[PDB]
């Protein structure tokens, strides 16, 4: 689930 | 208002490598994650890599893992696919796409996309051979005739009949691609069979890249 | 990774008529399903994101329902302009995946193909090579089967097939099946048949030539 990253952190 | 720009496409060699461009207006760039996604001919879409705002997070498919890198540069609003080891089966239109929010890869804006072309065949003419109406075209009725655009590299062809004049009831086919490597097409119409002794069909075949330019007369096969 | 699987893969219809398509997932992914449509030769465009969230500027009678495995677009009443591809992509988790589409085309009455079979010329013999070619022209629906024969034995894995797009005036389709023999392969039979079996010819049709004749 929902293992990604879009927005750098 | 948005828009992306994809360049750097083109034909290369099994085990060869292109680097491709995408630069976008509109929005800030920075701010959005952004991937290419390829449609292989008459293929439905694959994702291939995705990348997020800062450039450093990356993703790929499988297919394409080890030999495609994405990146960006934030100050010249552009992102890149460097692709290396190329295949066959890369072939595809490449699209930049970029991801609809701060969360999501999900595309909503594509480019145009660029035309991506993996394969060792060189550039080559066709032959034109006619397939010529039958001599058993029905009194009265519709016959049919057209020409085989054979053994072609690299696509597109193009097919007109009787200089342009002639469009009604022609079917030009979607070229296949050969175990060859070579591309082949038929064009065909169908005309009156009162038709076949006094009119002239012409098919005029054009392939730009190798310069190849025929006209060739179908006619009744005389015996 | 997940697959998504797209049904009808072919969903014919008339203008006017509710368009219902459907994407399923080989796992649960919440609501995080979106859909696009294709046209030829065009980029997708983004019709309803995650959530089933119709973006702007899309017309109202797209919408988009479900969520966890079974998702529906639905067109409530089709426009000539949504004739088209549509593809659903989840963005759940990577690698994005895409179902393999549907093409919503037009319905219209059963049309036989006219059939054509067509030697090789000459020329081309002169070459090398025998290239035999079967028409089938104007016909609907899309099914459509080609056998090849040669001295009435079927063949198998020697012929290609192309095919037309839906015709901008009439609605169907034309198909052409290519044979491809050496010469040598070509100059030992005799007889070269193409039959055709669509649903709109009561049996099956053969165009038949015999080598060397006018």
């Amino acid at each position: 689930k929902g293992n990604y990253v879009v927005t750098s952190h | 208002e948005v828009q992306l720009v994809e360049s750097g496409g083109g034909l290369v060699q099994p085990g060869g490598s292109l680097r491709l461009s995408c630069v976008t207006s509109g929005f800030t760039f920075r701010k959005f994650g952004m991937s290419w996604v390829r449609q292989a001919p008459g293929k439905g879409l694959e994702w291939v890599a995705s990348i997020a705002t800062g450039g450093h997070t990356t993703y790929y498919s499988d297919s394409v893992k080890g030999r495609f890198t994405i990146s960006r540069d934030n100050s010249k609003n552009t992102l890149y696919l460097q692709m290396n080891s190329l295949r066959a089966e890369d072939t595809a239109v490449y699209y930049c796409t970029r991801g609809y929010s701060s969360t999501s890869y999900a595309m909503d804006y594509w480019g145009q996309g660029t035309l991506v072309t993996v394969s060792s065949a060189s550039t080559k003419g066709p032959s034109v051979f006619p397939l010529a109406p039958s001599s058993k075209s029905t009194s009265g009725g519709t016959a049919a005739l057209g020409c085989l655009v054979k053994d072609y590299f690299p696509e597109p062809v193009t097919v007109s009949w009787n200089s342009g004049a002639l469009t009604s009831g022609v079917h030009t086919f979607p070229a296949v691609l050969q175990s060859s490597g070579l591309y082949s097409l038929s064009s065909v119409v169908t005309v009156p069979s009162s038709s076949l002794g006094t009119q002239t069909y012409i098919c005029n075949v054009n392939h730009k890249p190798s310069n190849t330019k025929v006209d060739k007369k179908v006619e009744p096969k005389s015996c | 990774d997940i697959v998504l699987t797209q049904s009808p893969a072919t969903l014919s219809l008339s203008p006017g008529e509710r368009a219902t398509l459907s994407c399923m997932t080989s796992t649960d992914i919440d609501d995080d399903m979106n859909w696009y449509q294709q046209k030829p030769g065009q980029a997708p465009r983004l019709l309803i994101s995650e959530g089933n969230t119709l973006r702007p500027g899309v017309p109202a009678r797209f919408s988009g329902s479900g969520s966890g495995t079974d998702f529906t677009l639905t067109i409530s009443s089709l426009e000539p302009e949504d004739f088209a591809v549509y593809y659903c992509l989840q963005s759940f988790n990577v690698p994005l995946t895409f179902g393999q589409g549907t093409k919503v085309e037009i319905k219209r009455t059963v049309a036989a193909p006219s059939v054509f079979i067509f030697p090789p010329s000459d020329s081309q013999l002169k070459s090398g090579t025998a290239s035999v070619v079967c028409l089938l022209n104007n016909f609907y629906p899309r099914e459509a089967k080609v056998q090849w024969k040669v001295d009435n034995a079927l063949q198998s894995g020697n012929s290609q097939e192309s095919v037309t797009e839906q015709d901008s005036k009439d609605s169907t389709y034309s198909l052409s099946s290519t044979l491809t023999l050496s010469k040598a392969d070509y100059e030992k039979h005799k007889v070269y048949a193409c039959e055709v079996t669509h649903q709109g010819l009561s049996s099956p049709v053969t165009k038949s030539f015999n080598r060397g004749e006018c």
